[PDB]
RNA sequence: UCGAGAGGA
């Protein structure tokens, strides 16, 4: 139950923000019928926006990062495909080991 | 051996794309093999559309068996399972 | 560095700050030094952050470097994908790499690991150690040609 | 190896009559005609002559795919006025114009000397 | 218009592609690797003309 | 004269005919020039049987070349399509047969001009099958060159067709077509680097239409109805019959509609 | 006679060459703005003069018209496509028996020709046609 | 790894592919020669038997037809040659391997199959010629070009397989992409360049054009919209006629630069109820841009409506452009006469800057900036100076480009262009670079043997003052060749590493699937994430929505 | 044919990249792209 | 392709009437999109049109030698003396409608090369047939009338959809499916079987 | 179904904003000083010069598909030289007892100030703009 | 390898104009522009069929077989 | 069957 409340917390932040009583009756003058329609609409749309269990999420994520890497191609910092190779196989020594001091 | 009781179940009642597609494929496969049709098809001659229309009126008598990571399972009848 | 921050009113406005960028990494002895903000400081190397601040900090550092790689090309990929990969490296405990020896030795079956580098050595040690295969992984079932529990195969189907 | 014969561009196939007429399902007084084996050479003339009849509400042709040479023409008109009568008007008026053109040209050619 | 320059082995016209090699009998000085005990080397490749 | 489209012939020849076509809806002019190129029918080689060929060239190369020679098709209407007639393969009522024979006897190269093609079928009193010759020397088109000791012997069966099936049955070369020379209808947006008038030159057709008055605003109800056309011929058919038969094929094209409508 | 020398890769280290043989003319404005900006040389101790710069290109790059007006990787791409073009590879194509031999029906000498082309017989033995090409937005095919 | 996880499979094909604007999105242009060769085993039933027996009679050497029949005995009936080839009567329960026909589902492909949406289901549309025709807006998800590309096409063999192609592998389903949570396909090239030309206020469409343009839209209501102008001529605006393609109930709001609601430049976008209130349409509006029109329709209406919508936009816009016309000359890359003087003298000002910085360094008066050596400081100053030269020259040319010029139009809609291309073709191509630095000394202390030794001038270190249009000099050409060669080395080098990276990622996370409790896990069962994505919701299920509580003054939030 | 008869093949720190010393001895841009770009060159 | 990396296959072929015709009746032998011109920066092709045009009309030869001081401005001066638009543009009329095209088209003679990749010598589709003895998989290559590859790269994509049944099809029935007896006690392929 | 508004304006500036046939015009009602208007006018159909006094009207008429004109049979409530059809898209409460109304005439835009029309100018698709000599 | 009968673009039979072209050049000493203009190839589509034509056939004859 | 080279995206 706590994990559920956690999982929608930012969505509820937005939700309460948009459905402010003043805003519900002033910015866009909703009537009761329309407000109930909106409330049901959001429940259906959200519940449709759940991860369907069974998705091969790891393979999708791997390809999701790998495809734009193919597109990667051309202030002296190490970035791009070589940086990605550094990141990926935990390079003990790095071409650009830097630090940003606050 | 063990089962998950009907009263206490906590899996998405809405059927996922994967079980809908599997169920439609099972229905269409068996429909292709001279199987009985449980709706008054409106001239439909395709097992894919036939299975979709059986599902839409919930005339498909199959049950899912969602398997959990512990080895336990949860049966969900097609009546129970919703479609948006 | 120009940086936006809350004004006393509450409105966000820019509060430019002087910040120094270094050329070497020795985080262990630099954050302690006085006159600085020792909670904000950030390195470009996740391995040192892992050594010092902790693996949970190292996770955000890892993600942010992947993110910078992506965004430097004027691109964007959803948080879930990168975070899942980063979590896969972190969840083992160390900083397990995506490489032949960093991750491929694990508990993840035999054919699964033998489908990607050190094929015959993975199988050799597997038989030497009587490794058990659950055949719940996709690759093991792919080898066996059966229906792998993937998405459609995740659930068994029975009649009423 | 794949190309269909060129003669399909102007020769009707097995049981392919020239015009197939279907009433437009949505609109009123509207019809779609699947001319076979013709194209913009002929169809544009029909449509452009349909526009001149002031009791003709709608006239338009379209070529589904330039591989094939079968273009559709759709018409809409005033009440109690079958578009086939407007089409007959169009074709016959076109023919009158072309005959007049040919005869005027012949007169000029015989006037000309070279 | 045939310009020549090919052989005819087993009936198939054959071309010998000029191989590219580093020259012989010259001295070269190479700065060695950072994690290397020896700082530089000077190598000569000696072959009889 | 007759009410409808008005034609003024500007310049005329058997090869070229340039005229002004007044008071016609534009679509008619596009459609006529379109059918002028294609649907108009004309006779040219569509089959070839090559007995002995010792030429450098390949037979199918020569057969292609043979197809594009322009053969007189003035009386083609008296002839019929092979596809239409009832003969086993071809006959005198649809196909005209030609024979080509050449041998290299001279030390110098022996040409194989168009005139060396010979006509073998029964003419039956029609102006059919003559290989057109416009060459000033009289030789005409050149098909192949032959060395001493080379021979070429073949038989070509010419059949009726149209340019829509293949471009050898095309009676016209390039047809000029331009309207509104001054762009008074704003019917093309000039691409000007500095001044549209200086960069684009006026065509000769501007000479006949009145020059524009800038003070007068854009006329909006005006539409295109005066066109400047120039038709060219390959000699297969004289230009007058090119355009006349284009009109006639167009009106036949239309007439089949009326018949097919009646059948419904 | 002594008016030409064979310079190998090492020997040109010690010599100062020159692009045009009118770089050895005196100096003292009115000019055509479209012509390329040429660096005034400022040098005067010349040893050799280039025969002609165009010679740096090989045979396949000699074919390209206006490679100086063109993107470098485009010339690289062309160089590997020009050996792929069909044409008349030999005058004795008929006599020979070889495993594959496509030949253009009607080759035409290109309307735009490198001056270096003349010494590789491209105009004598071409491998392409002078197509009337119209870059245009037509049917979207 | 090559005979167990990647077998050579049957029921496969491959062709040069071409693009066809009168094909709809999920259709594919399979040729008859392929279709005659490929098959689907279909079991005979009462619903199908009457068609299927005709098909069996039709035979395999012309289409539609069938090549094989399978019986109770289990022994084949080759229909290519058999005495009973024409007297077949199929009993129920017999399989017939019929050719693939129209509106059949087939799995498309283009190696390398980097992501899941480089392999998606398509509906067969058997066409004559020997190319896989496909829709235009399918090039982005395959990274295809019609330049010699080849695409495969695998064919299902069971009803569940056919469903899975239809039910989850289909093109409309992948219109919204989990990665980069936004659409995959979008309007491209001639349609995208044409939409801009059509939508302009100044573009006005006549009546005769409007009727054909209206008809071309496949699913058309049959209601002729009232014209924008009803007076001296009934005229139509390009926006008004385009609007019919957009369905009712689609609203869109977008704001660009100075987009007052009374828009001056006709920029931005406000679209109401499937009508276009104001704004020029281009890539931002109708591309794969996040928050674009496709993004709206795919979730608001559904996949199918937007899949149809792709074709409808294409059909309207291609027709209008076809009769408007478009073409790119090299008068489109000739900057104004006076502007060329300004440009070359701008380069000269930067050239002088390099000379004077050089002399200052020659006097050993260079303020050594922190960290860099003196020679490094000289480098950075000069490199950035010359980069300023080329960028200012390009933007002096881009500013100087009239509206008729096609290349700007291409750039303007984002069809195929960027700023720098204009700069390199009309101003100055720029400065070349090898391994980050400028063209170094290969000859001992000089770049080329036409330059005196120890020359650090712009002309001799790789600067290319002349423009592509004007023409590069011999040395400039050679320096350009160096730069382009390095770029091609990188191009060849980057890919192999990228393929290995993709392989390593995919093989690292291949076991990762959401379980029936949202615990992202693997075969071992050890949890990777307790809820996928740290919110439990999938990636296409996403939109860039501002939260108005975060920002704003405390009083403004109060009020 | 000519460009086959004017080719090299370097069997294998920066060999692929074009060099200042190649000016006039090897064609600048004519070379295969891909497997052996710059390792294999033409005169 | 042309001499400037402007590769590309034929999309569609149009009869001459369908083609957009210039005022003189000249019809393009070939049509290409203008969208390949900016991204690839091939101005040489784009100038070749001009030079070849003036050489075709004047009756000389085009001098496109590199490192020549030949200028577009002068080439266009000559072209203007031949009565065409100096930068190569030409008024063009649509073939289908005969209504003048709003944009004047850059049109002229441009040398093009026929490439060695022709579709029908690359077309291939396969249903059943030859198999390797060693693997019991289709022989590689269309020359041997073989089957195509369902690579691990493709297997990844099928995995990502969760399409397990299609994936099973590809890796068994549609390639090298097989049935083997096994003895459970040994748990191996020891067993000897006679099925008739 | 009658006229919703009528006034008389004099144009202040004609803005050809990079458009060959379109112009942007600003003009305040001469009778009511505090009411102004901004609108896009095709100049090729209706030439609009600077400092021109033009009558301006808005109607609701005088769905169902368009019927091309036939003689004066389909008589149209106008003896004008220029007219348009648009659809209202925004109404701005500028300040108390003052209002602004926005129209997009199939691309060409409009803007109208003043509260004098307490009545009419509804949030309605129907909108006609009519200009006279 | 031989003079094409007609220009692909338009279609005017240029095949009968080849031998006359060479006669124009060799005996009347005309430039190629006026040589094609004498023949009446007014439009450049057909005009570049003869200017850019390479008559390879001569090489082919010289082989005795 | 085996290695080799040359190519297309
Ligand atoms: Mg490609
Ligand atoms: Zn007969
Ligand atoms: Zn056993
Ligand atoms: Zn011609």
């Amino acid at each position: 139950q706590n994990a559920q409340r956690d999982a929608v917390t930012l969505f509820c932040c937005l939700l309460r923000s948009r459905l402010a009583t003043r805003r519900v009756l002033q910015e866009y003058r909703l009537t009761k019928q329309a407000f109930d329609w909106v409330l049901s609409n959001i429940e259906a749309q959200f519940l449709r926006s759940v991860v369907h269990p069974g998705e091969m999420v790891g393979v999708l994520a791997a390809q999701s990062i790998g495809e734009p890497a193919t597109q990667m191609t051309l202030k002296k910092v190490t970035s791009g495909v070589p940086r990605l190779k550094e990141i990926l196989n935990v390079a003990k020594n790095m071409k650009t080991p830097s630090l940003t001091v606050y | 051996e063990k089962a998950i009781p009907k009263d206490q179940r906590a899996t998405t009642p809405y059927m996922t794309k994967y079980e809908r597609a599997r169920i439609l494929g099972t229905r269409a496969l068996q429909i292709s093999m001279n199987a009985p049709v449980f709706v008054d098809l409106e001239g439909e001659t395709d097992p894919l559309r036939i299975a979709m229309k059986e599902l839409a009126e919930k005339k498909i008598p199959l049950v899912i068996r969602r398997y959990l990571p512990d080895g336990s399972f949860e049966d969900w009848s097609v009546e129970e399972l919703i479609v948006d | 560095y120009d940086r936006k921050v809350p004004s006393p009113t509450g409105e966000y406005v820019k509060e430019p700050e002087w910040v120094l960028e270094t050329d070497g990494v020795n985080l262990s002895e630099v954050m302690t030094v006085p006159g600085i903000d020792p909670t904000r400081i950030y390195t470009n190397s996740f391995i040192d952050i892992m050594e010092v601040l902790g693996i949970e900090a190292g996770r955000a550092a890892l993600y942010k470097e992947v993110y910078n790689v992506i965004a430097s090309d004027g691109s964007y990929v959803n948080y879930r994908h990168m975070a899942l990969l980063v979590d896969v490296m972190t969840t083992q405990g160390g900083l397990t790499s995506v490489t032949r020896h960093g991750f491929n030795r694990s508990n993840t079956g035999a054919l699964m690991r033998c489908s990607f580098e050190e094929t015959v050595e993975i199988l050799f040690e597997a038989g030497a150690s009587a490794e058990l295969d659950d055949c719940r992984g996709v690759s093991e079932n792919v080898i066996l040609g059966q229906m792998a529990p993937i998405g459609t195969g995740a659930f068994d189907v029975m009649i009423d | 190896m794949n190309a269909p014969d060129r003669f399909e561009l102007f020769l009707l196939g097995e049981g392919e009559s020239k015009l197939k007429i279907d009433p437009d399902t949505k609109a009123p007084n509207a019809v779609v005609i699947t001319f076979e084996k013709e194209d913009h050479t002929l169809g544009n003339l029909i449509r452009a002559e349909l526009l001149n009849d002031r009791k003709v509400l709608f006239a338009a042709y379209k070529v589904e795919h330039p591989f094939f040479a079968r273009f559709k023409l759709r018409i809409q008109t005033t009440e109690g006025y079958d578009p086939k009568d407007a089409l007959k008007n169009a074709c016959n008026s076109i023919i009158n114009k072309l005959g007049a053109l040919k005869t005027n040209f012949e007169t000029e050619w015989n006037l000309q000397t070279l | 218009f045939d310009m020549g320059g090919y052989f005819i082995i087993n009936g198939s016209e054959k071309v010998l592609i000029a191989q590219e090699r580093s020259a012989g009998n010259i001295v070269q000085v190479f700065k060695k690797a950072a994690p290397s005990p020896i700082s530089h080397v000077a190598e000569i490749r000696s072959a009889l003309e | 004269s007759e009410e409808g489209p008005q034609v003024k012939i500007r310049e005329a020849s058997k090869d070229n005919v340039d005229f002004i076509l007044s008071n016609v809806d534009l679509a008619m002019a596009n459609s006529l020039r379109r059918v002028m190129i294609a649907e108009i029918p004309t006779l040219a080689i569509d089959s070839v049987e090559v007995e002995t060929n010792t030429t450098v060239l390949a037979d199918e190369f020569i057969a292609h070349r043979l197809g594009l020679i322009p053969l007189q098709s003035m009386d083609i209407e008296q002839l019929e399509y092979s596809r239409d007639c009832f003969c086993e393969d071809h006959c005198d009522k649809c196909s005209v047969v030609l024979t080509l024979q050449a041998f290299g006897e001279s030390e110098s190269t022996t040409n194989v001009y168009s005139k060396d093609l010979v006509i073998v079928s029964n003419l039956m009193g029609r102006n059919i099958g003559h290989p057109i010759i416009q060459d000033k020397e009289g030789n005409g088109v050149l098909i192949c060159k032959l060395r001493k000791g080379q021979e070429l012997k073949l038989t070509c069966v010419a059949k009726k067709g149209i340019a829509k099936e293949h471009a050898k049955w095309g009676p016209a070369a390039a047809i000029e077509f331009e309207y509104d020379p001054w762009n008074k209808l704003k019917h093309t947006d000039y691409w000007y680097e500095q001044d549209s008038a200086k960069e684009w030159p006026q065509s000769k057709n501007c000479e006949y239409e009145d020059p524009p008055n800038e003070g007068d605003p854009f006329d909006y109800k005006a539409q295109a109805d005066t066109f400047y056309m120039n038709v060219e011929s390959v000699g297969s058919i004289p230009v007058d019959q090119v355009v006349v038969r284009g009109i006639d094929t167009l009106q036949k094209k239309v007439a089949s509609i009326l018949l097919a409508l009646t059948q419904m | 006679e002594g008016l030409v020398e064979y310079i190998d890769a090492e020997e040109e280290e010690s010599i100062l060459i020159a692009m045009q043989p009118e770089d050895l003319e005196p100096a003292e404005l009115d000019v055509d703005p479209a012509k390329r900006i040429r660096v005034s040389h400022h040098a005067t101790t010349f040893t050799h003069c280039e025969i002609h710069p165009s010679m740096i290109l090989g045979v396949a790059a000699s074919i390209i018209p206006f490679p100086d007006h063109n993107q470098s990787p485009r010339n690289t791409y062309q160089s590997a496509m020009g050996k792929q073009a069909m044409g008349v590879f030999l005058t004795n194509y008929n006599v020979r028996m070889d495993t594959m031999a496509n030949i253009l029906y009607y080759p035409q000498k290109p309307l735009g020709t490198t001056r270096a082309m003349e010494y590789l017989k491209f105009r004598e033995l071409p491998a392409g046609q002078n197509a009337i090409v119209a870059i245009a937005c037509y049917s979207g095919y | 790894r090559g005979n167990l996880m990647g077998k050579r499979v049957d029921f496969s094909a491959r062709t040069v592919i071409s693009g066809d604007p009168n094909l709809e999105l999920d259709q594919v242009g399979v040729p008859k020669s392929i279709a005659k060769t490929l098959t689907y085993p279909e079991v005979v039933t009462p619903y199908n038997i009457d068609r299927l027996t005709q098909l069996v009679r039709n035979g395999p050497n012309e289409h539609p037809g069938a090549k094989y029949v399978i019986r109770d005995s289990g022994d084949r009936i080759d229909l290519r040659y058999s005495k009973r080839a024409g007297d077949i009567q199929l009993q129920y329960g017999w399989k017939v391997e019929r050719h693939i026909m129209d509106n059949d589902p087939v799995l498309f492909n283009r190696q390398p199959s980097l992501h899941k949406m480089s392999m998606m289901a398509h509906r067969v549309k058997v066409i004559p010629y020997s190319t896989f025709r496909l829709n235009l807006s399918v090039t982005s998800p395959y990274n295809a070009d019609f330049d010699g590309d080849e695409m495969n096409l695998h064919v299902p063999q069971s009803e569940e397989t056919r469903a899975e192609l239809s039910q989850l592998c289909a093109v409309p389903l992948q219109i919204v992409s989990p990665q980069s949570n936004k659409p995959c396909m979008g309007i491209v090239q001639d349609t995208l360049c044409g939409i801009r030309k059509l939508t302009l206020r100044d573009t006005f469409i006549e009546l005769d054009q409007v009727l054909n343009m209206l008809y071309w839209v496949p699913d058309w209501d049959g209601v002729i919209p009232t014209p924008a102008i009803i007076k001296p001529k009934p005229l139509w605006s390009g926006k008004q006629i385009l609007s019919v393609a957009i369905p009712n109930g689609i609203h869109l709001q977008r704001f660009d630069e100075g987009t007052t609601l009374l828009s001056p430049k006709d920029n931005g976008m406000l679209i109401i109820d499937g009508q276009i209130i104001f704004g020029v349409v281009e890539k931002k509006t109708v591309g794969s841009s996040n928050g674009g029109l496709i993004h709206v329709v795919t979730r608001e209406k559904g996949p199918q409506v937007c899949a149809k919508l792709f074709g409808n936009i294409q059909k309207v816009v291609n027709f209008w452009l076809l009769h408007n016309g478009f073409s790119t000359g090299i008068g489109d890359t000739i900057a104004d006469g006076p502007t060329m003087r300004e440009i070359t003298e701008t380069i000269a000002e930067a050239k002088k800057k390099v000379l004077d910085v050089t002399k200052e360094a020659q006097a050993n008066l260079l303020t050594a900036k922190h960290g860099m050596t003196l020679r490094e400081s000289f480098e950075d100053n000069v490199v950035r100076f010359l980069n300023e030269a080329r960028d200012k020259a390009g933007r002096l040319a881009e500013v100087n480009l009239k509206d008729l010029n096609n290349v700007k139009q291409m750039v303007m809609a984002g069809s195929k262009g960027s700023f720098i291309n204009i700069a390199q073709m009309s101003a100055c191509v720029g400065q070349q670079s090898v391994e980050g630095k400028r063209i170094a000394f290969g000859f001992v202390d000089r770049t080329l043997p036409h330059f005196s030794k120890d020359d650090y001038s712009p002309e001799s270190k790789g600067f290319v003052e002349n423009s592509y249009l004007r023409g590069l000099t011999p040395q400039e050409f050679f320096f350009h060749a160096m730069g382009g060669r390095e770029g091609l080395i990188d191009t060849a080098v980057k890919t192999a590493e990228t393929g290995y990276i993709q392989r390593r990622l995919v093989k690292a996370l291949e076991d990762i699937m959401v379980h029936y409790d949202n615990t992202t896990r693997n075969s071992l069962g050890n949890v990777i994430q307790f809820i996928y994505g740290e919110d439990g919701m999938d990636a296409a299920h996403i939109e860039k929505q501002s939260l108005d509580t975060i920002g704003g003054s405390d009083a403004a939030f109060e009020k | 044919t000519l460009s086959h008869l004017r080719r090299t093949n370097t069997p294998i720190a920066k060999p692929r990249q074009l060099h200042n010393t190649h000016w006039g001895l090897v064609c600048p841009a004519e070379t295969p792209e891909g497997q052996a770009c710059g390792l294999v060159k033409n005169l | 392709a042309s001499r400037h990396g402007q590769k590309g296959t034929i999309g569609i072929t149009y009869r001459r009437e369908d083609m957009p015709f210039t005022a003189e009746g000249i019809v393009p032998d070939l049509i290409i999109n203008p969208h390949a011109i900016p991204s690839r920066m091939t101005v040489a092709h784009l100038i070749e049109c001009l030079l070849s045009k003036v050489a075709a009309l004047s009756g000389n030869e085009g001098d496109a030698s590199p490192f020549t001081d030949i200028t577009v401005e002068g080439i266009s001066k000559l072209l203007r003396e031949h009565g065409y638009q100096s930068r190569g543009f030409e008024v063009m009329y649509n073939g289908h409608t005969g209504k003048k095209l709003m944009a004047q088209i850059f049109f002229g003679p441009t040398y093009y090369q026929r490439l060695r990749h022709m579709v029908d010598d690359k077309i291939h589709a396969r249903a059943r047939g030859p198999m390797q003895v060693l693997t019991r998989q289709p022989v590689e290559g269309r020359s041997r009338d073989g089957g195509l590859r369902f690579g691990e790269m493709e297997r990844d994509c099928m995995i990502a959809h969760g399409a397990a049944s299609f994936l099973k099809e590809r890796l068994m029935e549609a390639s090298d499916a097989f049935r083997v007896h096994i003895c459970g006690i040994c748990g191996l392929m020891t067993v000897i079987a006679k099925l008739n | 179904s009658n006229t919703l508004f009528d006034d008389i304006f004099q144009v202040s500036e004609v803005d050809p904003g990079r458009y060959n046939k379109v112009c942007r015009i600003e003009a305040a009602s001469t009778t009511q000083d505090q009411c102004k208007l901004t609108l896009d006018i095709n100049v090729e159909l209706f030439p609009v010069a600077a400092q021109d006094s033009l009558t301006v009207t808005i109607a609701s008429s005088l769905t169902r598909s368009w019927r091309p004109p036939q003689a004066g049979d389909r008589s149209l409530a106008d003896d004008y030289d220029y007219v348009m059809y648009g659809t209202a898209y925004k109404f701005e409460e500028v300040s108390k007892d003052l209002i602004a109304v926005y129209y997009s005439f199939g691309g060409l835009l409009m803007r109208l100030e003043g509260n004098y029309r307490n009545l009419n100018n509804l949030k309605q698709e129907n909108a006609y703009l009519l200009i006279r000599r | 390898m031989i003079v094409p009968v007609r220009c692909f673009s338009c279609g005017k039979v240029v095949g009968d104009k080849w031998e006359s072209y060479l006669n124009l050049l060799q005996e009347d000493e005309l430039d190629e522009g006026t040589a094609l203009s004498r023949l009446g190839l007014k439009r450049y589509c057909c005009r570049r069929m003869i200017l850019t034509h390479v008559d390879l056939i001569e090489k082919f004859l010289r082989y005795n077989p």
